[PDB]
RNA sequence: UAUCUACUUUAUUCCUCCCUGUACGAAAGGACAAGAGAAAUAAGG
């Protein structure tokens, strides 16, 4: 129902690997905010919205629209 | 100088309750650094506002413009803009409803 | 120039704006000495029998040169204390809100785009 | 040869020395910044510094819909719709906070002023922001794009039907009645095309200006 | 003499060429009138004793005009003086320290950028106008209309002075002064350009050349065009606000 | 449908900011002045 299987957890762990490269901010509120972006959203959704939210996960990973420091 | 490092010094020296900044890329021509920070209450956010304008005003940068604290009368929100950066002192509930951390990372990719 | 009685195209994610209503939202008061509002002024506004403060984001009469000119009277709602009602603003917002004296920093955190 | 309209003065009883001075400053700006040939149909993208951002620049793309103004203070206003919203900006051509003016699609429309695009369908006014500059060949006249647009209903910005406007880029047949057309032919002024004292001949003006151009080189 | 604190110097008479924009380094337009100095000269010096005024006076005239169209007293005046006759002669109140010999050219670089200046000219005459255009509007026991009542009548064609106008740029070659904002009068009108009387600007005559500017002095000659510090010159790189 | 008299070119204010959150008070409180701004009106272009 998402774009694929491995891609979702790949982007997840990739955001965590940027989560340790985070430098200035409270990293646990950061990680809890990653949770609330992923826990309450990625449970019981239609297969189309899975695509769009993994695409905003893609863009949130890349950070050409800004990056958390 | 008064950099974002100095801002981290001012806010962790105040012990701000919650910190999350975004480096705004130069195309989206608002600012460079977008600080989102919460505190205890109106007294806390208010006092740390007067603290950071106190330290910027007292610190350096005479030729740079004096900076007005916005929303002194409202309770939950407070915001202060500089040359490079803009800080938003608010409440984490107010943060929950205005969801700014999503916006400045997802410019067209959110609600 | 957005005076009294002008029809107003509200740009918000607000409940008051995007709710359908039989009357178009129109201005009632302008908070200047002359009753003429420009980009970055506060007005009273009648939405659904509810008067409400509002902030003018771009109008249709031409201003200075390098600034933009819209094809409607785009207006963002605001509350009495000064924080806006809205959550997202879709239509582009001029950067000319930055220099003016007043509550503008709150609104510029909300814009999708900037013109 | 293409001489941009800002160099040709409007007639008037001002002194030619003042335009000597203005043209001197205009060419001294045209050393630094490259001002290209563009008409009133062409799609432009302009990079400007921002007085509100700290030395950040910006890009606006649209249609040049008017080339008004003469001299150093001359403008062009370009239009685009984005986010379901129409925006126009008056750009001063010699304001030193403009960095480049790239011509995406050099083309001439049927009219000299496309202000009627405010009342056309928004599809006739929308453009891609990241659209690529189409390549023109060096030695050729310009593509005169004709496109009789479609108009939104009757309460327009101005009565474009009236023959004082001389609008050519309208499919009037779709959006106007024959009775209202024949009503609009009341304000015709057929003599006005035929008087020889209203005709401002810019020919020797063009000569002295092209020796101003060559002498600045 | 050198400049003493409290002394006044000469003004000018200039054509109004027209207007043009001028952008400063902060990216703001300033509409600027050009004022060409055409054949300005000092015509007669009268001391305060012969004037019976409070101060000495210099008569200065501009824009050479036909000898075939003047009264013979005027032609005798200019004949003895040794000049072709000027169109207007304006009179400057002046201290003894600034008194150039009658018959000397005044140039554009008498003023320098940064200096503030007052300009007087006849306003554009609108002829007989009524109350709505002239004054901008529209007792019983008083059986008469007070003096100075606002009524229709001849509008314009009167001397008015715009006070405190910044000089932005002077062009030494063509003798142009580029002054801030608007000056009274139509194009090609003659204006009287003196240093400003505004008391915020009464002491900045330190750096101004005190009798007048003399190119004949040959000391450290001037460029094409003096600019004020804040003026974006043409030919400078396109300005960035970083 | 104007006969007579008379007549027909005699700079303020608000807000912001700073000084200063100093003076003053003892805490609460909290200046002036002068300065920069942005507005608005009037006056003159
Ligand atoms: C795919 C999976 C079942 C994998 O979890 P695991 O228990 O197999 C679970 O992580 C999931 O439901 N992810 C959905 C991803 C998604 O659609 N995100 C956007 C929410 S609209
Ligand atoms: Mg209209
Ligand atoms: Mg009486």
């Amino acid at each position: 129902a998402p774009w694929s299987r491995e891609a979702v957890l790949s982007l997840y762990r990739a955001l965590l690997r940027q989560g340790r490269q985070l430098r200035y901010t409270d990293r646990d509120f950061y990680f809890a905010s990653i949770r609330r972006e992923f826990r309450k959203n990625q449970k019981l959704e239609d297969a189309e919205a899975r695509e769009r939210q993994l695409e905003k996960g893609l863009v949130f990973l890349n950070g050409k629209l800004g990056r958390i420091i | 100088k008064f950099d974002i490092d100095m801002m981290v010094s001012l806010l962790r020296q105040e012990n701000a309750r919650d910190i999350c900044v975004i480096q705004v890329p130069p195309e989206m021509r608002y600012t460079d650094y977008f600080v989102i920070v919460s505190g205890t209450s109106t007294r806390h956010l208010h006092a740390m506002a007067f603290y950071v304008v106190k330290m910027y005003k007292h610190l350096k940068c005479k030729r740079d413009p004096h900076v007005k604290i916005e929303g002194k009368d409202t309770d939950d929100w407070l915001c202060v803009d500089f040359g490079s950066m803009v800080i938003h002192l608010m409440l984490p509930e107010t943060r929950e409803i205005y969801e700014l951390e999503k916006l400045w990372t997802l410019r067209s990719y959110d609600d | 120039a957005i005076q009294k009685m002008t029809r107003v195209r509200v740009v918000d994610n607000s409940a008051l704006g995007n709710s359908p209503y039989h009357r178009a939202p129109r201005c009632i008061h302008v908070y200047k000495k002359n009753g003429v509002g420009k980009v970055g002024d506060q007005i009273l506004l009648a939405i659904k029998g509810q008067k409400k403060k509002a902030l003018i984001v771009g109008h249709c009469m031409p201003g200075p040169r390098m600034t933009p000119r819209f094809d409607s009277n785009n207006v963002v709602l605001i509350e009495d204390n000064g924080n806006p009602v809205g959550t997202r603003i879709k239509t582009p917002i001029p950067t000319s809100l930055r220099k003016r004296e007043g509550e503008y920093s709150k609104v510029l955190a909300i814009a999708q785009n900037f013109v | 040869r293409f001489l941009s309209p800002e160099f040709i003065p409007r007639r008037g009883r001002t002194d030619p020395l003042k335009f000597q001075i203005e043209r001197k400053d205009m060419l001294e700006r045209r050393k630094v910044l490259h001002i290209p040939e563009f008409y009133v149909g062409s799609i432009l993208r302009v990079t400007t510094a921002d007085p509100y951002a700290s030395g950040k620049i910006s890009q606006f793309l649209g249609i040049c819909i008017q080339r008004s103004g003469r001299g150093l203070g001359a403008t062009f206003i370009l239009r685009n719709v984005i986010e379901g919203q129409g925006v126009e900006i008056c750009f001063e051509l010699y304001n030193p906070r403009v960095q480049e003016i790239q011509v995406v699609k050099l083309e001439k429309r049927l009219d000299d002023s496309l202000l009627y695009l405010r009342d056309a369908l928004p599809e006739y006014s929308t453009f891609d922001v990241n659209m690529k500059p189409v390549v023109q060949e060096p030695n050729q006249k310009v593509p005169v794009n004709e496109l009789k647009v479609k108009m939104k209903p009757k309460p327009w910005s101005k009565r474009w039907e009236r023959p004082n406007f001389n609008i050519k880029g309208i499919r009037f047949d779709l959006c106007l009645t024959e009775q209202q057309m024949k009503e609009a032919q009341k304000w015709n002024q057929p003599w006005l095309e035929f008087d020889m004292m209203r005709e401002y001949d810019t020919s020797k003006i063009e000569a002295a200006i092209w020796k101003e151009i060559e002498a600045s080189k | 003499h050198p400049w003493e604190p409290g002394s006044f110097r000469v003004g000018l008479i200039a054509l109004k060429l027209g207007m043009m924009p001028l952008w400063t380094k902060d990216g703001q337009k300033h509409v600027v009138t050009l004022l060409q100095v055409q054949d300005c000269h000092v015509l007669k010096y009268t001391s305060k004793e012969n004037c019976n005024g409070k101060m000495a006076t210099l008569s200065v005239g501009g824009k050479t005009v036909s000898r075939f169209r003047k009264a013979t007293s005027i032609l005798e005046f200019y004949r003895e003086l040794g000049l072709p006759p000027k169109q207007t002669v304006k009179i400057f109140n002046i201290t003894d320290n600034a008194a150039i010999k009658p018959g000397t050219p005044l140039y554009a670089a008498h003023f320098r950028p940064g200096q503030y200046v007052d300009v007087t000219a006849k306003t554009i005459g609108k002829g007989f106008q009524g109350v709505m255009k002239r004054w901008g509007f529209k007792t019983g026991d008083i059986g008469r209309v007070w003096p100075g009542t606002k009524m229709p009548g001849k509008m314009g064609n009167i001397y008015r002075t715009e006070y405190g106008l910044k000089v932005w740029r002077i062009n030494t070659k063509h003798n142009i002064i580029y002054v801030n904002g608007s000056v009274p009068g139509h194009k090609n009108c003659l204006v009287k350009v003196k240093d400003s009387k505004l008391p915020a600007y009464k002491d900045l005559g330190k750096n101004l050349p005190f009798p007048t500017y003399f190119p004949d002095g040959d000391e450290e000659e001037l460029p094409e065009d003096l600019y004020d510090e804040n003026v974006c010159q043409p030919g400078a790189p396109s300005i960035t606000f970083a």
